[PDB]
RNA sequence: GGCCAGAACCAGCCCUACUGCAUUAUCCUGUCGGGGAUCAAAAUCCGGCGGGCAACGAAGUGCAAGAAUCUUGGGUCUUGG
RNA sequence: UGCAAGGCCGGAAAGAAAAGAAUUAGAGGCACCAAGUGGGCCUUCUUCGGUAAGCGGAGCAGGCGAUGCGGAAUGAACCGCUUAGGGAUAUGUGGCGUCAAAACUUAUGGGCUCAUUCUCGAUACGUGAAAAGGGUGUUGGUGGAUACAGUUGGACCAACCGAAUCCACCGGCCCCGAAAAUGGAUGACGCU
RNA sequence: CGACGUCGCUUUUUGAUCCUUCGAUGUCGGCUCUUCCUAACCUAGCGCCGCAGAAGACGCUAAGGGUUGGAUUGUUCACCCACUGACAGGGAACGUGAGCUGGGUUUAGACCGUCGUGAGACAGGUUGGUUUUACCCUACUUAGCUGGAAAUUGCGAGAA
C-alpha cells in the first residue's frame, strides 16, 4: 500500500509591517496527510520558534516534495514524541523502505504501536538514506546480505474475491456453497 | 490517632495558611530543613542532586520529616556526615482541617496539621555532595522518596551545588574574579555600580 | 525479527539420523531412538553425505529461537545414547537405619527407610535396566542403564523422590537416595 | 456575614493606583462640562463627596444637567427585560470628558476637508491599497525552519 | 372493463461511464572522483561537471466546468403521462 | 459681535470613500386583559463546606422536567438528532464473526500481546474497579563501557579459547500485587 | 516483626446522608432449618524457621467435611467450668414472628429516686401487661392423567 503521509515543503513568513518591512522567509519540511495539516504544522512550528502567528503571516508555497525512484534503501529517521510521564523522548531509528515518505509513515506506525504515540505528539527531526556500512541495528543490517534468501512459510493465501467459497469439498477445489 | 494521608492528598481547597484569621495551628513536624554539613563552602560540594515532583498534590509535614530522617540515616551509615548537605525545599504552609465527628451542621473544621502544596516540576529535596559519594546520595534519596506520596524523579542537576552557575563553567568563572561568595550560594558579579575594589572583573 | 537462525550438529560415522515432519529417528549400534518434535515448528535438515544435522528458524523472535538450541541438544543426546548409552549410579545414604534395596527384574523395593515399616515400590520401564552393585565393591549402589537420557534420568529421580524425609529437619536428617555418577555404559 | 451597604465590595474599585495618590488637579477643575456632552463616570476615591455608586463607575453617558458643583449624567442600566435611563448626581471631579466620538468626529471633519478640496481643484491624497493582494516576493535571507535536538535539552530545568 | 400483468415510448428527477488545466528539481540520466562490499564486481551512499519530460494510463498533487445528443447506458411498483 | 439656552434663515451632505473596513429567515415602538408557575433536578467549565458521598451550597451556559426518535446491550439528563402523514436517495452517532443490517471473517496495511476456577483484553460519560511497589515475560529507546573481548575449561591475579558483549536508566503490551457471601456475565456465544 | 512515613482493600462496627417506604415492608435475642463466602480453627497435601527430637511459629493450594455440653445475664457481646482433632470468622431484608417464643424494648395500672409550684418528665431502677388470617398464584415436597420431532399443522421425506 502507498504511504499515508506525503512529503510537504511549506514556505512562509511573517507579514511585512512597519516594524519588519523585510521579514525572514522560512522553509519547513513536514510529513502530513494533506496540505491543510501541513500548513497547520508549519504555523505551529513558526509560533513556537519564531514567535509568529498564522494571523500575522502568509504562506509562499505548500508544494509536495516528489519521491525518488523506488529502490530498497536504509532510512535513518530522527524522530521524537511527547508523553506526560517522560516529557519529550527523541530516538534515532533505522528502517527499510523505498521512499522517504514510506519510511516516515512506517516510523509513525512503529511509534504508535511500540510507544502509543499519536501523530500530533510526534516531531520528525530528519529522515535520510544511509549506506549499508553505517547501519548499526542487526535487524536492519540482515537485509544487506549479498545472497539473502528465505522460504515463505505459515502463509495464509486467500482466494480471489470472486472465487472465494464457504463450503469446499475436503480434498478438492470444488465449491459446494459459494 | 492520625488520619490517613490519602484523605488530604489532593489540592482541593484554596491555600489556607496560619494567619490572624486561622489560629490554634499546631507546629509542623519538620523543623530542621538543612541536614549535613550546611556550613560547607560552595567549592566543597560541586555535585547537586534533586528530588523533583511529578504531580500537583499535598505532602504532609510528617512525610517531609520522615524523608529527611531516612536520608540522613543512610548517608551517615554509608558515608560520613561531613561529606553532604541536604536541603528540604518544601515548606508546610497549608493548614488542614478536621470536622472531628450534630452532624454536618456547622461543619467547618478546626486546624489539624500542615502540609506543603507542591506542583509538577517543583524540587522537593536537594543534596549537595562530592563526586565520590554520588551513589550513596542516589540511594539515600531513593529511600527518602519512599516516604513521599505520589511520583518523584531523582535527577542530577546541571548546576554547581546550590548555586545558579553551571558545573561546566564554575571553575573558570571562579578563577577569574567574576564570582562573589556568599556562603552556600554565590552570585556572578555584574559590571554595574560605582568602580570599587569589587566588580572590576 | 531475525530472518534466519540456525544450529549445526556433526553426526558420527556409526549413527544415522532421519527427519520427517519434525519426527527425528536416531539409529546406531546398541539400539535406536525416536523423538516427536511436532510441537516445535522448526526446519530440520540432515545432510547424509556430509553427516550434518541442521535446525533452522525463519523469521523468529527470542522465544522461537530459544528452541533450536534445545533441539540440537536433544538430537545430540540421542546420538550419544545410541553410541555410548547412559549410566546413572545411585547411592543410599543413611545415618542409623540401613536402606535395604531389593532389585528384582524391573522391580525395586526399598525397605527400612528411616525405620519405616512401609515398603516403597517402583516399576522400571523395560527400556531402562536396573542393577545393584555387589556390596563387596561399593556399598548400596544402584545402577540405571539405558539408551534414552530422559528415561534413565527420572528413573533415579523417581527413586530419589520416593525416599524423602517428612516432618523432620532435612538439614539434620540427611537420609535419602541420591545420584552420584552420571556416565556412559561404554 | 456579607452585607450590602452603599460602598460594599469596593476595596479595589475605590482605590488610587500605585504612586498616583492625591486630590484632583487643576486641569480637572478647569474642564468645562456642558449639557449634552459625553462623559465617562469614573469615581475619584480622594473626593468622598458626590461619588457615584459603584455600579456607575466606568460607565459613559450624556450630561443632562449642570449645577455649580455637580453634573447630571444619564446612564443606561439593564434591569430584567429592559434598560432604564438612570440620572445620577455627582460632583464634577468624578466625570471625565469622553473621547467615545473622537473617531466619528474626525471622520466627519475629514469628509468636509475632502469635499472642499474636491470642490476647488485640489489634489486628493492617494487611496491606500489593500495589503492582502498578491505579488512577487524576493527574499533577502532564507532560513530553514526545523526542530533541533538543542530545543529539547533547553526546556529541561536543573 | 374503474381488474391483473408485460413491454414500448415521452417529460421530470435520481444514478453511474467517458477528462482537461496546472505542478514536479530534496528529481531523472551520463560521466569523473570518493566510498563500499565482494573471488571479482555491481548496488545502497557522498561530492564535481554536462544534459533533461521518470511522461508506460508518469505521479495515487492542486483545481476540474467532460450537453448519456453525438456514440440508442441504468432506475422510476420512488413521479406523472 | 465673546460664552449659555431656545428658535429662525440659509449651505453642505463619499447618506457615509479608501485602508480585510460587517452581517442579518434585520417591520421598530405602544398598550390592555388574564392563566399556570413560585418543591426543581442533571451535566460542561469555575467553585465553597465536608475524609467522602448517587452529600449539602453557589456562578455561566446547555439540558431533563415537558420529548419522543436513532446509538452507547440495559439507564429522565451521555452521543447523534430534535418530531404533520407517506416514498426514494444520502448521512449523523455507532458499527460491519454469529445473535444482528453491513468487510458472504475486506486489503495485494505496519507493529505489539499469551493472561490455570471473579476465569487477558475488547467499559467515552461509567472512578459503572484499582494503588504504592515489583518482574532474567517479551518488545522498543537513551547514555556509558569493552573488543582479538564476555562465558567456559586450565595455571585471587595473569595466560588458552575466536566473537560481539555488559552497566545504569526510561517506555509499550502482558504478569504479580488483587480476599465475600444464590449461579452469571466485554450484552451472550466465542475469538488468539 | 516493623517505629517514622506511605499505598490499598472490605462493608461482619459506628458515623455521615435522606434516594425508597408514613391510605403500615411486623423491631431485639434465642429456638429451628438450609445455603453461601474465605481473610483456614481442625481435617488433606506442600514450603520455610532462631527446624535436633517433641511441641510449635510463619506461609502456599485448598470451603469437600467438621466446628460441642454447661453456670450467670432477656441479652447480642462477655466471663468462667468441662470435653474435644477443633471448639474459625462471617453473609443470606443486622436470613428466618400467617415458623415458634415473648424474657427485653416501647401504651394504658402501680412503686422508688432525681427533677418540676403543678399537671407531669427521666437512653434511671422496678412489677404487671390479647402475638390475628392461607382454601389464591408461584416456590418446594410427594401423588395421578396425558398428548407431542413442522414440539399439536405439511403431504416439509435427514436412521450413531
Ligand atoms: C420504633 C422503631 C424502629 O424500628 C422500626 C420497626 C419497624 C418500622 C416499620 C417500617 N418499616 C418499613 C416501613 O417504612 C414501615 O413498615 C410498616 C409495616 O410500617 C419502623 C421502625
Ligand atoms: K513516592
Ligand atoms: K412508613
Ligand atoms: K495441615
Ligand atoms: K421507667
Ligand atoms: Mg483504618
Ligand atoms: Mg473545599
Ligand atoms: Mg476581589
Ligand atoms: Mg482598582
Ligand atoms: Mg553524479
Ligand atoms: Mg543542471
Ligand atoms: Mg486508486
Ligand atoms: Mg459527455
Ligand atoms: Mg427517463
Ligand atoms: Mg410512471
Ligand atoms: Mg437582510
Ligand atoms: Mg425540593
Ligand atoms: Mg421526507
Ligand atoms: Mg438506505
Ligand atoms: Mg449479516
Ligand atoms: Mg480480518
Ligand atoms: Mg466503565
Ligand atoms: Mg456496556
Ligand atoms: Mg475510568
Ligand atoms: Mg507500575
Ligand atoms: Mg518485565
Ligand atoms: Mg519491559
Ligand atoms: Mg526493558
Ligand atoms: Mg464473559
Ligand atoms: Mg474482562
Ligand atoms: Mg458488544
Ligand atoms: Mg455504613
Ligand atoms: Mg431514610
Ligand atoms: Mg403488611
Ligand atoms: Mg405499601
Ligand atoms: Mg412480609
Ligand atoms: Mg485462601
Ligand atoms: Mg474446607
Ligand atoms: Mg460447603
Ligand atoms: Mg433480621
Ligand atoms: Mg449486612
Ligand atoms: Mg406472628
Ligand atoms: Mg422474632
Ligand atoms: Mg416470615
Ligand atoms: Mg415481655
Ligand atoms: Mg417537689
Ligand atoms: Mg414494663
Ligand atoms: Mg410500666
Ligand atoms: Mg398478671
Ligand atoms: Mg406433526
Ligand atoms: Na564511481
Ligand atoms: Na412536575
Ligand atoms: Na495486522
Amino acid at each position: 500500500v502507498k504511504p499515508h503521509l506525503r512529503h510537504y515543503q511549506v514556505v512562509g513568513r511573517e507579514s511585512p509591517s512597519e516594524k519588519n518591512p523585510e521579514p525572514t522567509v522560512y522553509k519547513f519540511e513536514v510529513f502530513a496527510p494533506n496540505f491543510v495539516v501541513a500548513k497547520s504544522r508549519f504555523w505551529r512550528m513558526m509560533r513556537v520558534k519564531n514567535k509568529v502567528k498564522a494571523t500575522h503571516g502568509d504562506v509562499l508555497s505548500c508544494k509536495v516534495v516528489k519521491d525518488a525512484k523506488l529502490v530498497a534503501r536504509n532510512y535513518l529517521v530522527d524522530i521524537a514524541y511527547y508523553s506526560q510521564r517522560c516529557g519529550y523522548t527523541r530516538m534515532v531509528k533505522e528502517f527499510r523502505d523505498v521512499s522517504k515518505t514510506g519510511a516516515v509513515s512506517q516510523a509513525y506506525h512503529d511509534l504508535a504501536s511500540r510507544h502509543r504515540a499519536r501523530y500530533h505528539n510526534i516531531e520528525v527531526l530528519n529522515v535520510k538514506s544511509i549506506p549499508d556500512h553505517e547501519v548499526k541495528h542487526l535487524s536492519i543490517a540482515q537485509y544487506h546480505a549479498p545472497n539473502l534468501s528465505f522460504p515463505l512459510l505459515q502463509r495464509r493465501t486467500k482466494a480471489t474475491r470472486k472465487d472465494r467459497a464457504i463450503f469446499v469439498k475436503k480434498n478438492t477445489k470444488r465449491a459446494v456453497v459459494a | 490517632a492520625r488520619r490517613p494521608s490519602r484523605c488530604y492528598r489532593f489540592c482541593k481547597n484554596k491555600p489556607y495558611p496560619k494567619s490572624r484569621f486561622c489560629r490554634g495551628v499546631p507546629d509542623p513536624k519538620i523543623r530542621n530543613f538543612d541536614i549535613g554539613r550546611r556550613r560547607a563552602t560552595v567549592d566543597e560540594f560541586p555535585v547537586c542532586i534533586h528530588v523533583v515532583s511529578r504531580e500537583l498534590e499535598q505532602i504532609a509535614s510528617e512525610a517531609l520529616e520522615a524523608a529527611r530522617i531516612q536520608a540522613n540515616k543512610y548517608m551517615v551509615k554509608r558515608a560520613n556526615k561531613d561529606v553532604f548537605h541536604m536541603r528540604t525545599r518544601a515548606h508546610p504552609f497549608h493548614v488542614l482541617r478536621i470536622n472531628k465527628m450534630t452532624g454536618m451542621r456547622g461543619a467547618f473544621g478546626k486546624p489539624n496539621g500542615v502540609c506543603a502544596r507542591v506542583r509538577i516540576g517543583q524540587i522537593l529535596l536537594s543534596m549537595r555532595t562530592k563526586e565520590a559519594y554520588v551513589p550513596q546520595a542516589f540511594e539515600a534519596l531513593r529511600r527518602a522518596k519512599m516516604k513521599f506520596p505520589g511520583r518523584q524523579i531523582i535527577v542530577m542537576s546541571k548546576y554547581w551545588g546550590f548555586t545558579n552557575i553551571l558545573r561546566t563553567e564554575y571553575e573558570a568563572l571562579r578563577d577569574a574574579g567574576k564570582l562573589e561568595q556568599r556562603g552556600t550560594h554565590c552570585k556572578l558579579i555584574a559590571p554595574k555600580g560605582k568602580i570599587t575594589m569589587r566588580n572590576v572583573m | 525479527v531475525k530472518v534466519k537462525s540456525l544450529c549445526t550438529l556433526q553426526i558420527p560415522e556409526g549413527v544415522t539420523v532421519d527427519v520427517k515432519g519434525r519426527k527425528v529417528t536416531v539409529t546406531g549400534k546398541r539400539g535406536t531412538l525416536t523423538k516427536d518434535l511436532t510441537h516445535l515448528q522448526l526446519d530440520l535438515r540432515v545432510d547424509k553425505k556430509n553427516r550434518t544435522f541442521t535446525v533452522i528458524r525463519w523469521f523468529g523472535s527470542k522465544i522461537p529461537i530459544a528452541c533450536l538450541n534445545t533441539t540440537k541438544a536433544h538430537v545430540q543426546n540421542m546420538i550419544t545414547g545410541v553410541t555410548k548409552g547412559y549410566r546413572f549410579k545411585v547411592r543410599c545414604a543413611y545415618a542409623h537405619f540401613p536402606i535395604n534395596v531389593s532389585v528384582d527384574g524391573q522391580n525395586i523395593e526399598v525397605r527400612n527407610f528411616l525405620g519405616e515399616k512401609r515398603v516403597r515400590r517402583q516399576l522400571v520401564p523395560n527400556t531402562v535396566k536396573v542393577s545393584q552393585t555387589d556390596p563387596s565393591k561399593v556399598k548400596d549402589e544402584i545402577v540405571f542403564d539405558g539408551n534414552d537420557l530422559e528415561q534413565v534420568s527420572r528413573e533415579a529421580a523417581v527413586l530419589h523422590q520416593m525416599c524423602l524425609v517428612k516432618k523432620k529437619d532435612i538439614r539434620k536428617f540427611l537420609d535419602g537416595i541420591y545420584v552420584q555418577t552420571k556416565t556412559n555404559i561404554e | 456575614v456579607h452585607s450590602y451597604g452603599y460602598k460594599s465590595g469596593t476595596r479595589h474599585l475605590f482605590a488610587k493606583k500605585f504612586r498616583k495618590h492625591g486630590v484632583p488637579s487643576v486641569s480637572t477643575i478647569l474642564t468645562n462640562i456642558k449639557v449634552g456632552d459625553y462623559v465617562d463616570v469614573v469615581a475619584d476615591s480622594a473626593v468622598r463627596e458626590g461619588m457615584p455608586h459603584k455600579y456607575y463607575h466606568g460607565r459613559t453617558g450624556i450630561v443632562w444637567n449642570v449645577t455649580p458643583r455637580g453634573v447630571g449624567v444619564i446612564i443606561n442600566k439593564p434591569v430584567r427585560t429592559r434598560t432604564l435611563r438612570k440620572r445620577i448626581c455627582v460632583r464634577f471631579e468624578h466625570v471625565r470628558k469622553s473621547r467615545c466620538q473622537e473617531a466619528f468626529k474626525a471622520k466627519e471633519h475629514q469628509f468636509q476637508a475632502y469635499l472642499a478640496a474636491k470642490k476647488a481643484g485640489k489634489a486628493l491624497p492617494p487611496l491606500q491599497k489593500s495589503s492582502r493582494l498578491g505579488g512577487i516576493v524576493r527574499p533577502k535571507n532564507v532560513e530553514v525552519l526545523a526542530r533541533r535536538v538543542a530545543d529539547y535539552e533547553a526546556m529541561v530545568p536543573y
